[PDB]
RNA sequence: GAGACCGAUAGCGCACAAGUAGAGUGAUCGAAAGAUGAAAAGCACUUUGAAAAGAGGGUUAAAUAGCACGUGAAAUUGUUGA
RNA sequence: UGAGCCCGGGUCGAACGGCCUCUAGUGCAGAUCUUGGUGGUAGUAGCAAAUACUUCAAUGAGAACUUGAAGGACCGAAGUG
RNA sequence: AAACUUUCAACAACGGAUCUCUUGGUUCUGGCAUCGAUGAAGAACGCAGCGAAAUGCGAUAAGUAAUGUGAAUUGCAGAAUUCCGUGAAUCAUCGAAUCUUUGAACG
């Protein structure tokens, strides 16, 4: 249950907020889990998505596809990834919005900003793990 | 001298005054009807 | 065509009057070739649009610099390099004269200020 | 006509004879404001403009209108 | 009349422009609800 | 709100007109002009005993 | 006329005999600008202007 | 959508029009008039209307209407020429024979089984 | 930060480019107006039509959802059946 | 008994009901009631004066009121300039 | 017998009720004290590659500097970012700037 006074349990405003987020607050929501061979590598459940990821969708019509992330559309809180499209009726390819939450991600784009950002992530979850352990 | 106009025709639902009319004027309708005799009525029951 | 604020902050005035001087030519030379055949060179002008304004902010930025360090220790200042706060501020007694007390007053602190005590229970 | 533009508020509301703005009265100091008609007031009323400078104010007291640049800036 | 004024003028070509239709790549951003020019 | 439904300009027109003796709205270049006011049973109007 | 005559001089290096002015409707100033009889506008206006 | 779902649309041809600007009492007279009708015996019809050589009856919609003899096929007196709406019922036709011909039919069999007038949101 | 409140004729005049459109010489007066679909995937192509559109064909779970777009009552109207 | 309640069939797509208490902006045919929508009248009344229009060709899907030419009329310098 | 008038049913119209929804309103409570001649509130005109309005900004004009984050913006077109980096972004923060004509408005 809610207990700091500064939290807010309304649901219009938590309406609000999600659908006015700035880009900055958007990469956050649109986050999605890393695999388990990740996870036990690097000890970090999720991170925000990126273009460089390769990801497998898990949720959908879609049903075990993966791919390569092509486009963070944060403007409608979706991605592309790549060879995951349908046709038009002319016949022109247009990718498919999926949703972060709906894939997983397999490989992950490497580069000093991430390994600083799993890092972080790490440290607090060994700080707790050690701290409930003893 | 008073024209007295019914609100009937182009008189109907008129904000002000009607086209057709000089000086003072004035409406009358069927609900009026109804009015002028309850003030009669009370006038002469206490007359 | 788009400079980088990192790169004009080490170069100095005279260096600064050229790049400006070089962009404003470029530009005034791509504008009336741009009236036909817009396209790439139209980013390129836009690009060089913000690059006159980063120069222009770098080289106001350095002056001011100049001048509040030569207005370092003097009594009155110019309005732009005053603080601007709210006129109400602005107008508010300083620390330092609302902070004075009469002697009389500071003599009754000196010899009776406010102890530290308690109350058994 | 009777009424012509006004410079201060920009409605023809400008009396040519008289001179005087039927709805600012532009040449007194104040601005013609009147407690019997509560729509007038907040036609023109604080907020039904631009706010220029007063929509920047908050942040700076938020922020204790301190003065300076952060350390180890270029 | 003939006789006016540049100022005018310039007022005369703003209400020009506001009279302007709506651009067809409005309508076809997302989360728009923009449809005839009002 | 205690101004709901108030914050109009409403007169009745009088009673030598065939319509109804109920507050209108003055003007004349909008749908609100000529429309009733001020009662319970008028849209846009004040509710019946309004909750306080 | 003047300001528009130094420009096009220092600038463009363009010697106008003389500059004729008039605003546009939607607010934007045209300038008639009558080259000497030496220089060529056609020359000038495809090499300084690209225009053809 | 159309009205007669009776009807498998493998073995007809349809044909629609929506906010047809003409009269809608005039086009109800004209359609009853070619109803369950062949359709080269509606388009002659239709044709002869134009050019006032036969007459459509007004059954419904003939207050203070004229008298003609060429009322007296159709067993009234009250009838008339619809020029416009035999112009917009003969494009749907010739719509209709164009769509019976990329389906396969045969023309020369084709009837009017269902006409139907509504009315659109006025001007 | 909340509600034993209102839920698009309600709730502020304003859930929308609302003190806007519009009216008045002026002071002032002052509206109407939300909803396709999970995703535009907003109908390629063929055919008739001058066109608007229609018909096939197609997208979709659904077009009995085609932007006159959730559901779609009654007054009123057309066709068919009695 | 009644106000009403329940089920079947069709349409539809995302929330809802029974029991018992609490609570109220809680029940409409009328108020020349408010707002919105829709009828009969009705394809009816009606579509005025400025004498006046006509022939061929062109454009165009479509020409009484669009154009070219020709004819017949008119404003008549206080003009239909 | 048909046609016409009326009643009911099915389908289709007109119209927008009902159900469902809500970045809105309304009411209550809590922390805090901050407009302006260093030119306010209001009015006007400009500024986008393709924009009328709303919005943002002011000839440095849908913006500049600084800080943080860390790879976008997106309706289209064109540039990016080398990603092992002083660095994308209609990003957030914000202590530095630019800030047209007026308006207490001041040659
Ligand atoms: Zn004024």
């Amino acid at each position: 249950m809610k207990v700091r006074p500064t939290v807010s349990s309304s649901r219009r405003k938590a309406r609000k907020a999600h659908f006015s987020a700035p880009s900055s607050v958007r990469r956050v929501i649109m986050s999605a889990p890393l695999s388990k061979e990740l996870r036990e590598k690097y000890n970090v459940r999720s991170i925000p998505i990126r273009k460089g990821d390769e990801v497998q969708i898990v949720r959908g019509a879609h049903k075990d596809k993966e791919g390569k992330v092509t486009s963070v559309y944060r403007l409608k809180y979706v991605i592309h990834v790549e060879r995951v499209t349908r046709e038009k009726a002319t016949g022109q390819t247009v990718p498919i919005g999926i949703h972060p939450s709906n894939v997983v991600i397999t490989k992950l784009h490497l580069d000093k900003d991430r390994e600083n950002i799993l890092a972080r992530i790490k440290a607090g979850r060994e700080q707790v793990a050690k701290a409930k352990g003893k | 001298q008073v024209k007295v106009v019914k609100a009937t025709g182009a008189n109907r639902g008129i904000k002000g005054r009607p086209k057709g009319v000089k000086g003072r004027y004035k409406m009358v309708d069927g609900r009026m009807k109804k009015e002028m005799r309850a003030l009669k009525r009370l006038a002469k029951k206490k007359r | 065509g788009k400079v980088k604020a990192g790169q004009l902050w080490s170069k100095n005035k005279e260096e600064l009057t050229k790049i400006l001087g070089e962009l404003k030519t470029e530009l005034s030379q791509l504008r009336i070739q741009k009236i036909s055949s817009s396209g790439a060179k139209l980013n390129k002008i836009h690009d060089l649009r913000k690059s006159i304004a980063r120069v222009l902010t770098v080289i106001n930025a350095k002056q001011r610099a100049q001048l509040r360090l030569f207005y370092k220790n003097k009594k009155y200042l110019p309005l732009d390099l005053r603080p601007k706060l709210t006129r109400a501020l602005r107008r508010r007694l300083s620390k330092e004269d609302a902070s004075r007390v009469l002697e009389k007053t500071k003599k009754r602190l000196t010899h009776f200020p406010q102890r530290k005590y308690a109350v058994k229970a | 006509k009777t009424h012509g533009l006004c410079r201060r508020c920009g409605r023809r509301s400008l009396h040519n004879q008289k001179k005087v703005c039927a709805s600012c009265g532009y040449p007194a100091a104040k601005t013609r404001k009147y407690n019997w008609s509560e729509k007038a007031k907040r036609r023109k009323v604080t907020g039904t403009g631009r706010m220029r400078y007063l929509s920047t104010v908050p942040r700076r007291f938020k922020n204790g209108f301190r003065t300076g640049v952060p350390k180890g800036a270029r | 009349p003939s006789h006016k004024t540049f100022r005018i003028k310039q007022k005369l070509a703003k209400a020009q422009k506001q009279n302007r239709p709506i651009p067809q790549w409005i309508r076809l951003r997302t989360g728009n609800t923009i449809r005839y020019n009002a | 709100s205690e101004k709901a439904g108030h914050q109009t300009s409403a007169e009745s027109w009088g009673t030598g007109r065939a319509v109804a003796r109920i507050p209108r709205v003055s003007g004349g270049g909008t749908h609100r002009a000529g429309q009733g006011a001020f009662g319970n049973m008028c849209r846009s109007g004040r509710m019946f005993a309004p909750t306080k | 006329k003047a300001q528009i005559k130094q420009a096009l001089k220092k600038l463009y290096d363009i010697d106008t005999v003389k500059i004729n002015t008039l605003i546009r409707p939607d607010g934007t100033k045209k300038a008639f600008a009558r080259l000497t009889p030496d220089v060529d506008a056609l020359d000038i206006a495809a090499t300084k202007l690209g225009l053809v | 959508r159309y009205a007669a779902t009776e009807i498998a649309p493998t073995k007809s041809a349809r044909a629609r029009g929506s906010y047809l600007r003409v009269s809608f009492k005039n086009t109800r007279e004209t359609a009853q008039a070619i109803n369950g009708w062949k359709l080269q015996r509606a388009l002659t019809f239709l044709q002869n209307v134009i050019d006032k050589k036969e007459a459509v009856p007004m059954r419904r919609y003939a207050g203070s209407t004229g008298r003609t003899a060429q009322g007296k096929q159709w067993g009234v007196s009250r009838a008339r020429w619809p020029v416009k709406s035999a112009q917009f019922l003969i494009g749907l036709l010739k719509n209709a024979e164009a769509n019976a011909d990329a389906k396969g039919l045969d023309t020369g069999n084709l009837i009017i089984k269902h006409i139907q007038v509504n009315q659109a949101p006025k001007q």
